[PDB]
């Protein structure tokens, strides 16, 4: 897998800030969320991959990743917490 | 004023009370998804207990449907019945007549003002597809009608305001207009609507921008008598490469739609830098570069002549007079004689040779360039001068460039040869 | 003389709301599946390889990036209409951070 | 009860998750328990700013 | 004013007289850019003169 | 504004408290009462108290300040105050 971070469309990323109630879109925001989007997820990818790593599993869970959510304070509901 | 023809224009064909459909699959909200949670405004219904009137949704209210062009549904919004949103549903269309004046057809005059975006009347006709359309265009073409009454619902779905319609088919173009058309959602179907543009007042004809695709068709000639008028009935060009230059002016300098494409071709698709189509902003290496030919028919001369009285750039007059050096037919110097060709070479010179934007040898250029034609061209009376006065501005021209002494011995020699010419009669008038 | 006239485009802003109430009342994900779970996997791919992702942890993923990235972009919101204006600027992504914290 | 209630005016009797976010965002004190957990397919509450809004 | 069908049609000027109650017309409107072999102008200016 | 960047210099270089003792002394007991009657308080709590209320005001002026600077601006104004406050989750 290589340089997939551009997967995360304009047409997408455009989708999210609508969400959030935006009305315009500059052009040089793409490449800042994704950036963001990135360190988050590498954040939360970190804390789920030294769980599974504990529990002497080659799989990451769910459970593994809503624990990894909650510890940062971001608590997730609905997955079996 | 005009005499009102409301009655007549309603007979020439069948009134409708709504819109047609060829289909009930036709002319569907969102290509026919049906969107079951319809979207309900938020308004708390205000009935003003004196007069019964639900003033919820009104203009200046905060109806978030009203500002997303979509009316609200009774029995399904917070608004309550009868709210301010449902203009299409009540048919509350504006006081309009029907009159006759200039060159245009019936037309739609305001029966009383009308404030700014103001729902003036919705636009009728039967919802057809696109081979109904196509055949339908082909009959009238065939019946030669020499007017457009179709209009584009949206993609593949067109409206037809011939046989069956409302008021808002006689409206007729103004390229500067007081209206125009708007799309709009009304419950789970799709309307055209006409809103007022500015404050009009009453006995204003009501115009609206028809942005015509021709589909190939020819051109027609607009009449609306606006300042900004470009001359003919049309829209955005159908592909690049295909004007640089407003038709008559490029017309007048030989060129034609192989020139124009010509230039383009050659550059545009060879990585340098050609703007899109604006007759605003004059490419002067385009105009230095095309092809000049002698003028040998009288409607290029018409067309030279308006070009004349519109363009201002110093580069398409070089090249038009330079034309015009070329040109050497008698019979289309006289007609532009008669179309007081000095009265526009007076303007010409005076915008380069007493204005100045330009350079003082480039100018003598010109002036060299422009003089000699003027040596040319036949003359038998000062009564064609007298249409412009042109002498006067050749004796401020010489008495401004003084020092440039082959331009002044060519105006001596121009006025010398002008002075001996014969003078016509005009009718004496009482005192 | 058949031409048809044309019906012009919307507003800036018009479709804007719309769009903006219509995601603001549906609430399916609006990243895609596949793409979403190459970037999960490239990302985990750094620290450790034959690392298998069930399908419940990829959906939590997206659903907390998702939270993460709408939060985000209301803050984003706040920040350029603090500012006078009505279009969302990187500098106001950054600030966001910086206050919430998580930008040192 | 509150996701009942919203359920109510959504005229629906399925509770979904966007009831429960629905129930818990619009009740200040609910909101302030339940302030940094994110609602799987619970969606956002529409809100749209006064001066994001045209004249 | 330049279509087919004209105003002295309807009067009872005889056509040889037409350019004659033309120049009478465009002279009685102090127009001076107008020639007398022009007649376009003339009835562009009779034309306005008649049905303004 | 010379002595705007002097006074800057000299409290972020100083180390003391900057809240006077006994009106804040006064304010808690105030605060206090409504909650329970006949409180008695240890000073070390009252110390505390002040202390973690000056560093969270610090903390939000300094937050404020981004803001204002964010419009254009060098004067702080109530607007950055609630937007810093909305934006760090205080209600
Ligand atoms: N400004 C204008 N100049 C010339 N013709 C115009 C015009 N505006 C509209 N038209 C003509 O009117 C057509 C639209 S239908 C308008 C009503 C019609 N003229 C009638 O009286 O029955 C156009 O296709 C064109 O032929
Ligand atoms: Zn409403
Ligand atoms: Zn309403
Ligand atoms: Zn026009």
């Amino acid at each position: 897998l290589r340089d997939n971070i551009q997967g995360i469309t304009k047409p997408a990323i455009r989708r999210l800030a609508r969400r959030g109630g935006v009305k315009r879109i500059s052009g040089l925001i793409y490449e800042e969320t994704r950036g963001v989007l990135k360190v988050f997820l590498e954040n939360v990818i970190r804390d789920a991959v030294t769980y599974t790593e504990h529990a002497k599993r080659k799989t990451v869970t769910a459970m593994d990743v809503v624990y990894a959510l909650k510890r940062q304070g971001r608590t997730l509901y609905g997955f079996g917490g | 004023y005009p005499a009102d023809k409301t009655e007549e224009a309603l007979t020439t064909f069948k009134t409708l009370s709504q819109n047609s459909y060829q289909n009930k699959t036709l002319g569907n909200a969102h290509n026919g998804r049906s969107t079951a949670d319809g979207m309900s405004c938020d308004c708390e219904e205000n009935w003003d207990t004196v007069s019964g009137i639900n003033n919820a949704c009104g203009e200046y209210s905060e109806c978030i449907n009203r500002l997303t062009s979509i009316e609200c549904i009774s029995g399904t919004c917070s608004c309550g019945d009868d709210c301010q949103n449902q203009r299409f549903q009540k048919k509350q269309y504006a006081p309009i007549a029907v009159f006759e004046t200039e060159k245009k057809g019936y037309g739609v005059r305001a029966q009383a003002d009308i404030r700014q975006d103001a729902f003036i009347y919705e636009y009728l006709g039967e919802v057809i597809d696109e081979s109904t359309f196509r055949k339908r265009k082909e009959n009238y073409d065939n019946q030669g009608l020499e007017h457009f009454y179709f209009m584009m619902l949206q993609k593949g779905e067109f409206i037809d305001a011939t046989a069956k319609g409302g008021l808002g088919r006689f409206c007729n173009h103004s390229c500067r207009p007081n209206a125009y058309v708007d799309k709009w959602e009304v419950g789970n179907k799709l309307r055209m609507g006409i809103f007022a543009k500015r404050e009009i007042y009453k006995g204003e004809e009501i115009c609206f921008d028809y942005n015509v695709d021709r589909y190939g068709a020819n051109p027609q000639k607009c009449y609306c008598g606006e300042d900004n008028c470009i001359g003919f009935l049309g829209g955005r060009t159908q592909t690049d490469s295909a004007n640089i230059l407003p038709v008559p002016i490029a017309e007048a300098l030989g060129s034609t739609n192989a020139q124009e494409q010509r230039w383009v071709r050659l550059m545009k698709e060879q990585n340098k830098s050609i703007k899109a189509s604006d007759y605003s902003s004059i490419n002067e290496d385009y105009v230095n570069s095309l092809e000049m030919r002698p003028i040998a028919d009288k409607d290029e001369a018409s067309k030279v002549t308006s070009a004349l009285l519109k363009t201002q750039d110093y580069i398409i007059l070089r090249k038009l007079i330079e034309r015009v050096s070329l040109t050497k037919d008698p019979e289309v110097l006289k007609e532009i004689v008669r179309l007081r060709g000095y009265q526009c070479v007076a303007n010409i010179l005076t915008m380069i040779v007493l204005d100045q934007e330009q350079q003082q040898v480039d100018v003598e250029s010109f002036t060299l360039s422009v003089l000699d034609m003027l040596e040319s061209w036949p003359n038998s009376s000062r009564n064609r001068i007298s249409s412009s006065q042109i002498e006067s501005v050749l004796e401020s021209v010489k008495t401004k460039l003084k020092k440039i002494q082959p331009i002044g011995k060519k105006i001596n020699s121009l006025l010398n040869s002008w002075s001996k010419l014969e003078i016509s009669y005009k009718i004496p008038k009482s005192q | 003389t058949g031409g048809v006239m044309k019906p012009h485009r919307y507003r800036p802003g018009t479709v804007a709301l719309r769009e903006i109430r219509r995601y603001q009342k549906s609430t399916e994900l609006l990243i895609r599946k596949l793409p979403f779970q190459r970037l999960v996997r490239e990302i985990a791919q750094d620290f450790k390889t034959d690392l298998r992702f069930q399908s419940a942890a990829i959906g939590a993923l997206q659903e907390a990036s998702e939270a993460y990235l709408v939060g985000l972009f209301e803050d984003t919101n706040l920040c350029a209409i603090h500012a006078k204006r009505v279009t969302i600027m990187p500098k106001d992504i950054q600030l966001a951070r910086r206050i919430r914290g998580e930008r040192a | 009860e509150l996701a009942g209630n919203a359920a109510r005016d959504n005229k629906k009797t399925r509770i979904i998750p966007r009831h429960l976010q629905l129930a818990i965002r619009n009740d200040e004190e609910l909101n302030k328990l339940l302030g940094r957990v994110t609602i799987a397919q619970g969606g956002v509450l529409p809100n749209i700013q006064a001066v994001l809004l045209p004249k | 004013p330049q279509g087919e069908m004209d105003l002295l049609d309807s009067t009872r000027i005889h056509p040889e007289d037409y350019s004659l109650a033309r120049k009478m017309a465009a002279d009685a409107l102090d127009i001076e850019d107008i020639d007398d072999d022009d007649e376009s102008a003339m009835r562009n200016a009779i034309y306005e003169m008649v049905f303004p």
